[PDB]
């Protein structure tokens, strides 16, 4: 054998992929896009 | 697939298929569970040579499926050979 | 904000109000699953442990 | 399944006299029946092992004839120890 | 192969293909190099593709794969032409046939427009409400032939002017009415009999 | 300790969100540097912030406040090893080598941790420990300490009993499930206001109030959002100091449409510069307005966005994809329409939406059950 | 083979004994419950 | 060394202890083919073997087990249980005595041993336990040059232990089904030596004869341990004989190790990957996944969940996966974290740019039908999202603010969509309007009370199989 | 409604007690 | 042996049929 090699060497599983979106983007999203309201 | 080649009317052809059926049997069971209408045809065709041995290698080939009992009746209607 | 379950109807006129409050039955089992799940978890270690 | 008990005292003596000539069969299961409600049942369960292999000394029906002498009924008790004088 | 489809012999075609696949299959690889040695496979996955076999397609691309994605644009092209019948249907398959340079395939590929026709004959009319005559002749070629008459007459339904309404189609609103009311409680029955085998 | 020092650590949430400048790095980083023995608020930020021209009479007089004090550590356990009391080594060590935490790294751990747990059996000291691995917890932002200190918090929570210092292991438990997407159990930790007054590690005590109201406004259901922040009777002096706060919960009860967004634009001016909370500012505010649009979508049913955008501001496309993002993001179950422009609720979970969650436990949980019930023979 | 492995295949039924000593093991249940 | 000596005088005649003195009371045990109770123990100390130390892992002295056992390798009179005593009290030929070393030498003539001593008295758990443990333990010496043929050769004395298996012994043996989880194991060694460097051409026609003999009479495991085989061997090698397994399937009649059923599942839903079977995969998958639980914590549940999500993104819609998070899985990038957010996402240049940057990974997938019908999956995710979300929505709206360039071609993927049943939307053909809609009776009337003779059908399986599970004691 | 929840919550009266002393029985024989 | 052993098994199995039939019929009993 099972080895061979290697003895020498709701959770966020769950969200990791919309938490991208909320890992990188849209951090003040309606708060720049909350103000486009007034902004524009 | 070398079953399905047998369209051919001289029987020589399927002599020849059945010493190919002999030599490579031993990866292709799965090819005669689709060719058993041939063995039925080629089976109860009575001055076609190749009866006998098609009554053989489908007691083989039923062997390996489960059909144990057709295999026998096969065995039965095999001939000495 | 308040309310009597006057839902909106636009084209009805009595603004129907109605409901079916005693549904017990799958709230009942529902809240008794929910712990049963719990109660299997606790013959788990149980189950896991006697073994191997 | 009968009701009456008497002729399920007989049914189960019935068994020494059909099983006589191959007698090591019904102690294994006339034991299961010897957990009877009945000392009818209990009574034959308690006969069927002696009149089934009497000519026999066989240790092991023996050992199941000693529980059916420790039981609360005294005639089953009883017959239980007339059928290990047969043993 | 050749004098197969010259005759249009499909099964001593496809017999003579599936012995080309037995001299490849051949268990020497150790073979001289013919000059037909990939677009053999593609004639086998252009037909194969066309017969609708799928199964035969990822064995297709699974027999021998690693060597289909660089050579022969005639095995890149049927299987890339394979993402445009996915997505971009009725697109590309008469600009696809604009690019057979090795005229075999053309044969197979009018197999794919008979595959055409008859999701033409399943897919513009009875699942939508009502399309004009010009889109009948865009599609379906040569603007009004007897084969979109055969084919607008083909799914039971009478022409009108200019038009081809998909009308006259999901009727009654079907409901079952108590035969499942019977049959699951039929079930039930047997859920007793799983009640009288446990004693 | 606590509190300055802790607000130093607070000048690392002010090293955290400007990172374009090194000019207010510089000023409290010096400002910081210079009081009070402080070799660990230049150090990491030496480390971190901008390093130091030299350090002679600017710095190396305080690291040579750090041999006198140490020097007179050096007197004090010397002096204690003769005397027989409370071990007045580690209590007379403990003050001076907590402040030895404070001076320099986390040498403290051995100096602190160990030097009075080994010692007491009163959660006074430990609890001042734990108090510790909560501020160094907010030095490095650490994961693993600011839950070592429930681990040894537990071993004296089993025994206790006690107003505020117990409360305030409430608090600092809200603050670590706050600290990540755990939101209720801080409100609810949080929400005995009253006997958390004050003591020596707490901030602006109306601060706190700011904290238990922008935790406790959502996990809070609108009999309770009325009943707590509304209802609250002592509250209300607390949260009528700042108007804005104040004005946020009357403008989201009013459930206006804009008024949702001048006083989210206020709460969103606030919730940059909160630290262990400036990782967090997307979700608490998609929150806010997802309870919006939840408690303001289901009454309507002849809704149309028409009607909306009138009264957002403008809300023809800019909030399009935003309620089409939310529908998309697996709750807000209404129907976003083409210019037909009719918006269509759901169930209250009554009846349908209820019969799912039975199977999913019974095919999962039961299922591991189903495969430790194919442990029997092989 | 001819009986020399049908006598085998026969061994093989001593586990649909054991089936058999479970059922005897039934009988012996709820006997003493009945009593 | 003085520390390497007493260590494995004490775990080698702990293994063959229990192993001979206990399989002694398991053929005695007249009985036992479900028993067996130090072959499945053993068999869990030689996975122990692999680990730790072998039979001399040349431990620095002679490696003088191999001169020592095999030797006088007879079951006489039980004085024979000290020639094996002898053999514990020989075991200082290392420290005491001239070491004298006969590895890979003559370990052929130690092979021809347990012919040239006397007749092994029916227990062959010890012969072709000699005809495993010797050279299957020296696989880890890694050279496989002249070596193939010798741990071959130990196997054609297990072609020996199968000619006195099946070829001897003709009243009811029950060892062999032992010497079935014995010789499976070293046919995943036929596989660990012949598949080095060619393909077990003998166990073409031997794996199906291995399974003729196999197949009914005395059938227990070989089943599926030669069909894990049959399935294994035959993925690398060329397809359609898991269309020769479609003619004459034949599965366990009771599952065996939740392991072997787990993989066995994990390998013919890996069939089924290719299949193209969507709707079976996913739970025969999820099955096979949530099955084996065990692994070593470096991978191989990242090998099994990675190569096992690939076709569950092909769905056209997938969950977010599993639920447990891995940082060595995050280090080696595995299942394509990047690419199921180019998924969820309808981007097709960064979508692209996954596909084209890590092509040397992709080779690592070798299942490059993802990507065909993948980019299919953006654009059917796309219309999908949008679709889901809009009550109404027109091909002005998706056909070109998802670019697919004309009205028609959202024809053309709303008819697909249709076709595939995930739209109740309709099309107006005259003015260009998809005036699409949603549909109706989403109600617990008749759906849900259909679907509890599933949920009851499952409940009575689940019933029935406790009943079942209570007739073993 | 009430053979899919109650038959359900059947099959979890059988399956506890029936695993428990089912592999007490099992493994507590020897 | 040969002729023997399935000539005292098969005996034995007709018999373990006949009273494994039975204990369906004792237990029902025991219910009522």
């Amino acid at each position: 054998m099972s080895e061979k090699k290697q003895p020498v060497d709701e959770d966020n599983w769950d969200d990791d992929n919309v938490e991208d979106d909320f890992s990188n983007q849209l951090r003040a999203e309606l708060e720049k896009h909350g103000y486009k309201m007034e902004t524009s | 697939g070398i079953i399905s080649l047998l369209d051919e009317d001289e029987p020589q052809l399927k002599e020849f298929a059945l010493h190919k059926l002999n030599a490579v049997v031993n990866d292709f069971w799965a090819e005669i569970s689709e060719s058993v209408d041939k063995i039925e045809v080629l089976y109860e065709d009575e001055g076609f040579r190749s009866r006998q041995f098609a009554a053989l290698v489908a007691s083989k080939v039923f062997y390996h499926l489960g059909a144990f009992e057709e295999s026998l009746n096969y065995a039965l209607g095999a001939g000495d050979l | 904000d308040k309310k009597f379950h006057g839902i909106l109807d636009q084209g009805e006129g009595v603004l129907i109000i109605f409901d079916e409050p005693p549904v017990d039955k799958t709230y009942e089992a529902a809240l008794e699953t929910i712990q049963n799940m719990s109660k299997v978890v606790d013959s788990l270690y149980n189950k896991a442990k006697k073994l191997t | 399944s009968d009701v009456n008990d008497d002729v399920r005292r007989a049914a189960v003596e019935s068994l020494g006299f059909i099983l006589f000539r191959t007698p090591e069969q019904c102690p294994s299961v006339v034991s299961l029946l010897s957990e009877s409600y009945n000392p009818h049942v209990r009574y034959g369960a308690a006969m069927a092992l002696g009149i089934c292999c009497a000519g026999t000394g066989n240790k092991e029906a023996i050992n199941l004839l000693e529980p059916m002498t420790n039981d609360p009924v005294n005639y089953v008790r009883q017959g239980a120890l007339i059928a290990s004088a047969l043993i | 192969a050749q004098w197969s489809i010259l005759r249009k012999d499909i099964p001593s075609f496809e017999r003579y293909m599936a012995q080309l696949k037995c001299y490849y299959f051949d268990y020497k690889e150790q073979l001289p190099e013919s000059a037909y040695m990939h677009q053999l496979l593609g004639l086998n996955l252009l037909f194969l593709l066309s017969q609708n076999r799928v199964a035969e397609f990822h064995t297709e691309l699974e027999r021998l794969p690693a060597k289909d994605i660089q050579t022969n644009v005639y095995i890149k092209h049927p299987v890339s032409l394979e993402q445009y019948l996915m997505e971009g249907s009725y697109n590309k398959v008469f600009l696809a046939k604009g690019n057979i340079p090795a005229e075999s395939y053309t044969f197979f590929i009018d197999i794919l427009l008979d595959t055409i026709r008859d999701e033409i004959a399943g897919c513009i009319e009875k699942a939508y409400e009502k399309i004009l005559f010009t889109e009948a002749t865009r599609i379906l070629f040569f603007n009004t032939p007897k084969k979109m008459t055969d084919y607008a007459k083909k799914r039971g339904w009478v022409l009108g002017p200019n038009n081809y309404y998909s009308f006259a189609s999901q009727q009654q609103k079907p409901e079952d009415t108590t035969i499942p009311s019977t049959e699951l409680a039929k079930q039930v029955i047997e859920y007793a009999r799983q009640l009288e085998m446990i004693v | 300790p606590k509190n300055p020092d802790l607000r130093i650590a607070q000048l690392r949430f002010l090293l955290s969100l400007p990172e374009h400048r090194g000019d207010a790095a510089v000023r409290d980083e010096l400002m910081a540097a210079v009081r009070d023995n402080n070799m660990a608020p230049y150090y990491e930020a030496l480390c971190k912030s901008l390093d130091w021209q030299i350090d002679v009479d600017l710095l190396n007089k305080m690291k040579k406040a750090n041999e006198d004090e140490l020097k007179r550590l050096d007197e004090e356990l010397e002096d204690a090893e003769k005397n027989l009391g409370e071990s007045e080594i580690r209590d007379a060590m403990m003050a001076k080598a907590e402040y030895l935490c404070r001076i320099g790294d986390k040498e403290g751990a051995l100096t602190a941790f160990r030097k009075t747990y080994d010692k007491t059996v009163a959660l006074g000291h430990r609890l001042d420990i734990v108090f510790y691995l909560l501020r160094i917890g907010l030095f490095y932002m650490d994961n693993d300490l600011i839950t070592r200190n429930t681990e040894k918090a537990k071993s004296l929570i089993e025994e206790g009993g006690d107003w505020d210092r117990r409360n305030r292991l409430k608090v600092y438990q809200g603050l670590y499930c706050v600290a990540i997407r755990d939101f209720k159990q801080a409100a609810e930790l949080f929400l005995d206001t009253v006997s958390t007054f004050t003591s020596y590690e707490l901030m602006d005590y109306k601060t706190f109030v700011t904290y238990t109201v922008y935790v406790s406004m959502i996990a809070l259901e609108r009999p309770d959002l009325r009943e707590k922040v509304i209802k609250g009777a002592e509250i209300l002096e607390v949260l009528h100091s700042l108007p804005a706060v104040r004005q946020y919960l009357f403008s989201l009860y009013e459930c206006r449409y804009s008024v949702f967004f001048q006083s989210l634009a206020v709460v969103e001016q606030e919730m940059k510069k909160d630290w262990l909370f400036a990782p967090h500012y997307r979700y608490y505010v998609r929150e806010m307005r997802i309870h919006a649009y939840s408690q303001l979508l289901e009454s309507y049913r002849s809704l149309t966005l028409g009607y909306m955008a009138e009264a957002f501001g403008v809300g023809v496309e800019f909030i399009d994809q935003e309620l089409s993002r939310f529908i998309a993001a697996g709750r807000l179950h209404c129907k976003i329409d083409k210019v037909n422009e009719i918006v269509e609720t759901n169930r209250p979970d009554s009846k349908n939406w209820q019969y799912q969650e039975t199977i999913k436990k019974g095919d999962l949980l039961l299922n591991r059950v189903q495969k430790l019930s194919r442990v029997i023979n092989m | 083979y001819l009986s020399k492995i049908e006598e085998l295949q026969l061994i093989v039924n001593d586990k649909s004994q054991n089936l058999r000593r479970l059922q005897a093991q039934r009988n012996e249940l709820n006997a003493k419950v009945r009593l | 060394e003085p520390p390497p000596p007493p260590a494995p005088q004490d775990v080698e005649m702990k293994e063959e202890a229990a192993t001979g003195g206990g399989s002694t009371g398991e053929a005695d045990g007249k009985t036992a083919a479900a028993a067996a109770e130090h072959s499945q123990r053993e068999l869990d100390t030689v996975t122990l073997e692999d680990i730790k130390e072998h039979v001399k892992q040349l431990e620095k002295a002679v490696s003088g087990k191999e001169p020592r056992f095999v030797l006088r390798a007879l079951r006489m009179l039980p004085s024979t249980s000290r020639r094996l005593n002898h053999y514990v009290l020989y075991k200082a030929v290392q420290g005491f005595f001239t070491s004298n070393n006969a590895t890979r030498d003559f370990l052929l003539p130690f092979l021809e041993e347990p012919m040239d001593t006397e007749a092994d008295l029916q227990f062959r758990p010890r012969t072709g336990k000699a005809a495993s443990t010797p050279l299957l333990p020296e696989v880890e010496a890694y050279l496989q040059l002249l070596v193939v043929i010798f741990m071959m050769n130990s196997k054609r004395y297990k072609e020996a232990q199968k000619i006195s298996d099946d070829l001897m012994q003709k009243i009811s043996t029950q060892n062999r089904r032992a010497l079935d989880l014995v010789a499976a194991k070293c046919y995943y060694y036929h596989a660990r030596v012949y598949e080095f460097l060619d393909k077990l051409d003998v166990v073409r026609s031997f794996l199906h004869a291995r399974l003729r003999t196999a197949t009914l009479r005395h059938d227990a495991d070989g089943q599926a341990t030669l069909l894990n085989l049959l399935l294994r061997n035959y993925l690398h090698y060329s397809l359609y004989d898991q269309a020769e397994k479609l003619v004459s399937k034949s599965v366990f009649p009771e599952q065996a190790n939740n392991n072997e059923w787990a993989r066995y599942l994990y390998y013919t839903g890996r069939i089924k990957a290719i299949q193209l079977e969507y709707s079976e995969a996913r739970r025969t998958m999820t099955n096979a996944l949530r099955k084996a639980p065990q692994h070593t914590a470096v991978g191989f549940k990242q090998t099994v969940h990675k190569l096992l999500i690939v076709v569950e993104l092909l769905l056209g819609e997938i969950p977010d996966r599993l639920q447990f998070r891995q940082p060595s899985l995050k280090r080696s990038l595995m299942p394509y974290f990047l690419l199921t957010q180019a998924v969820r996402t309808g981007n097709l240049a960064k979508f692209n740019q996954v596909l084209d940057q890590f092509g040397e990974k992709f080779q690592a997938d070798g299942t490059y039908t993802l990507i065909i019908r993948l980019r299919h999956n953006v654009i059917k995710t796309g219309v999908r999202m949008i679709s889901l979300s809009y009550s109404r929505i027109s091909l002005a709206d998706i056909a070109q603010k998802l670019q697919l360039d004309s009205p028609e071609d959202a024809e053309f993927i709303v008819a697909k969509a249709i076709r595939d049943g995930v739209i109740e939307a309709s099309i107006n053909h005259e003015k260009g309007y998809v005036q699409s809609k949603e549909m109706i009776d989403i109600y617990s009337t008749r759906e849900p009370q259909l679907a509890f003779h599933q949920r009851i059908s499952f409940c009575l399986d689940i019933h029935n199989m406790s009943v079942k599970a209570m007739r073993f004691p | 409604y009430l053979a899919s929840l109650i038959r359900s919550v059947v099959a979890l009266h059988n399956l506890i007690n029936n695993k428990i002393a089912n592999r007490d029985a099992e493994k507590k024989e020897g | 042996d040969l002729y023997s052993r399935y000539k005292k098994l098969q005996q034995e199995l007709e018999f373990l049929e006949v009273q494994e039939e039975y204990i369906k019929d004792e237990q029902k009993n025991l219910k009522k």
